């Protein structure tokens, strides 16, 4: 269907307790596929999923170096924040950054991102456009001055609207079978009395990929949205994920309810129901 | 600005006693990235621990799949213990085969 | 690939 390529960079500084934490993974969809850590034993990009470890040496050392890079410069980074902020050199603190594009099925992009966030919160961001900034306070306008200056939003877009979407059409690609073959759900319905008069289903979607779905609960052909319960949706530990729904129904009436799980990788969507035995 | 962790607890295949399988603990939507995260059989630390490499989400909170091998009994019992920032003491749930 | 920055915020 639609696609994404992620990454998601995690700077973390450390008083007194050496440099800072550098840890940055890479997305293509729901699959991480890259990781780097600056605590490893020698830091370097490294191969997460199947498929992206049959490229070459040169793709390897590049993004190393371009990891090993941004290392020192965002050393300098929480070094200015810090700054801006007139915060203590003893405290620890947070700089997390995120980019990537959306590409339709046709495989042209659909928007690009590149925001930051600071302890928590965004601090700055290029807008849909591409051309423009948000900045969340006055000291984030000080970055948007020097990025400005910089002409950053061209260069941002020359590699959202390039090298991003290039690179997702050859990821998504290579391992095809592993990213676009969705994984149909395995699901049932469990029974669990919480008393003498009140018993809860519970709706399970087990083993499915990719993350999207939808768990809904209907009493008659009639549904039941702020009676439903639902939980985050949670990975097994083997790409797939796992989610459920419940509700809590009076006892006696449990089978005037019914389950509607919707999942790409179904031909139609499924309807369940508790069986008594 | 400080997120307390999220904590499912369960495992990657429906249990069966005797049968091996995976324990997870899922921890997500906490700021901080510095989290403390133990699996717990009977009370006691397990050691052999592997966790997934740190990631966030829309609203840059951090999550993290902490998992091991395992094998359900009838009377063993495995918890998640979860320290934080935000918890004044280490917070604490046990694995339900239903959830 | 991945995005190589070499302005510091």
């Amino acid at each position: 269907g639609s696609h994404s390529m992620r990454y998601f960079y995690t700077a973390v500084s450390r008083p007194g307790r050496g440099e800072p934490r550098f840890i940055s993974v890479g997305y293509v969809d729901d699959t991480q596929f890259v990781r780097f850590d600056s605590d490893a034993a020698s830091p370097r990009e490294e191969p997460r999923a199947p498929w992206i470890e049959q490229e070459g040496p040169e793709y390897w050392d590049r993004n190393t170096q371009i990891c090993k890079t941004n290392t020192q410069t965002d050393r300098e980074s929480l070094r200015n924040l810090r700054g801006y902020y007139n915060q203590s050199e003893a405290g620890s603190h947070t700089l997390q950054w995120m980019y990537g594009c959306d590409v339709g099925p046709d495989g042209r992009l659909l928007r690009g991102y590149n925001q930051f966030a600071y302890d928590g919160k965004d601090y700055i961001a290029l807008n849909e456009d591409l051309s423009s900034w948000t900045a969340a306070d006055t000291a984030a306008q000080i970055t948007q001055r020097k990025w400005e200056a910089a002409r950053e939003a061209e260069q941002l877009r020359a590699y959202l609207e390039g090298t991003c979407v290039e690179w997702l059409r050859r990821h998504l690609e290579n391992g095809k079978e592993t990213l676009q073959r969705a994984d149909p759900p395995k699901t049932h319905v469990t029974h669990h009395p919480i008393s003498d008069h009140e018993a809860t289903l519970r709706c399970w979607a087990l083993g499915f990929y990719p993350a999207e779905i939808t768990l809904t609960w209907q009493r008659d052909g009639e549904d039941q949205t702020q009676d439903t319960e639902l939980v985050e949706t949670r990975p097994a530990g083997d790409r797939t994920f796992q989610k459920w729904a419940a509700v809590v129904v009076p006892s006696g009436e449990e089978q005037r309810y019914t389950c509607h799980v919707q999942h790409e990788g179904l031909p139609k969507p499924l309807t369940l129901r508790w069986e008594p035995s | 600005i400080q997120r307390t962790p999220k904590i499912q607890v369960y495992s990657r295949h429906p249990a069966e006693n005797g049968k091996s399988n995976f324990l997870n603990c899922y921890v997500s939507g906490f700021h901080p990235s510095d989290i403390e995260v133990d699996l717990l059989k009977n009370g006691e630390r397990i050691e052999k621990v592997e966790h997934s490499d740190l990631s966030f989400s829309k609203d840059w909170s951090f999550y993290l799949l902490y998992y091991t091998e395992f094998t359900p009994t009838e009377k063993d019992e495995y918890a998640c213990r979860v320290n934080h920032v935000t918890l004044s003491q280490p917070k604490i749930v046990k694995w339900d085969r239903d959830m | 690939r991945r995005r190589w920055r070499r302005l510091t915020v």
